[PDB]
């Protein structure tokens, strides 16, 4: 019932820029939204739950934000330790859903 | 807090808007239809009109 | 509350005899029209938040 | 213009009667005019005031 994209597909930019991604629903999820994490060979860990409220030990660089439909997820600055893929989870209604999750956006990092 | 009385508990409302208007009805009450009778005094219910 | 959503009902027939189990401890308290007459009337447009 | 008076009773008593039809739609201040609508619409205890 619920369908997610995320975009950009992946994103690439120097040491010192911002990196943002959007993840945009089908129909208003409200503030009920979690991003996700996943290192090479490292299952996937928690970074924003709630949209906005930062998880635990997680540095205060990434930024997440928007309510309702649109939602970004916005890292004031990488160092090329974050270079990986995002995720993000409707944590809504998932009574008939084919994914919880939505589209994967690789993170790349030239230094 | 549960602990604490209802004014510290969730509460969860739901808010109806109607407009509320006899002619455009595409939302009307649970009460059945019955066949029209023609010139004879009868008291009618037309799209809540009555 | 701040993102509250917003939904349309049209085209089907809406009843208030179910609303009791779904919703126990309820409270219908409203303005603009009397509740107990709710069954023999017709809405246009009807917005659920 | 000869028989302008049994005209002006005419007319007299016709366009009085007719005002008299016509004020009927008037709203005196209610929400409706139609008093069937202010019985669909309120509970009966403002229903006396309307």
């Amino acid at each position: 019932d619920i369908v997610m994209t995320q975009t950009p597909a992946s994103v690439s930019e120097p040491v010192g820029g911002t990196v943002t991604i959007k993840c945009q629903a089908s129909e208003s999820i409200s503030n009920w939204l979690a991003w996700y994490q996943q290192k090479p060979g490292q299952p996937p860990k928690l970074l924003i739950y709630a949209a906005f409220t930062l998880a635990s030990g997680v540095p205060s660089r990434f930024k997440g934000s928007g309510s309702g439909t649109q939602f970004t997820l916005t890292i004031n600055g990488v160092e090329c330790a974050d270079a990986a893929t995002y995720y993000c989870q409707q944590t809504y209604s998932s009574r008939d859903v084919d994914n919880v999750f939505g589209g994967g956006t690789e993170v790349v990092v030239k230094g | 807090r549960p602990t604490y009385g209802v004014g510290h508990q969730p509460y969860r409302v739901v808010v109806l808007s109607f407009e509320l208007l006899h002619a455009p009805a595409t939302v009307c009450g649970p009460k059945k239809s019955t066949n029209l009778v023609k010139n004879k005094c009868v008291n009618f219910n037309f799209n809540g009109l009555k | 509350v701040y993102a509250w959503n917003r939904k349309r009902i049209s085209n089907c027939v809406a009843d208030y005899s179910v609303l009791y189990n779904l919703a126990p401890f309820f409270t219908f308290k409203c303005y603009g029209v009397s509740p107990t007459k709710l069954n023999d009337l017709c809405f246009t447009n009807v917005y659920a938040d | 213009s000869a028989l302008g008076k049994l005209q002006d009773v005419v007319n007299h008593n016709a366009q009085a009667l007719n005002t008299l039809v016509k004020q009927l739609s008037s709203k005196f201040g209610a929400i409706s005019s139609v008093l069937n609508d202010i019985f669909s619409r309120l509970d009966p205890p403002e229903a006396e005031v309307q």
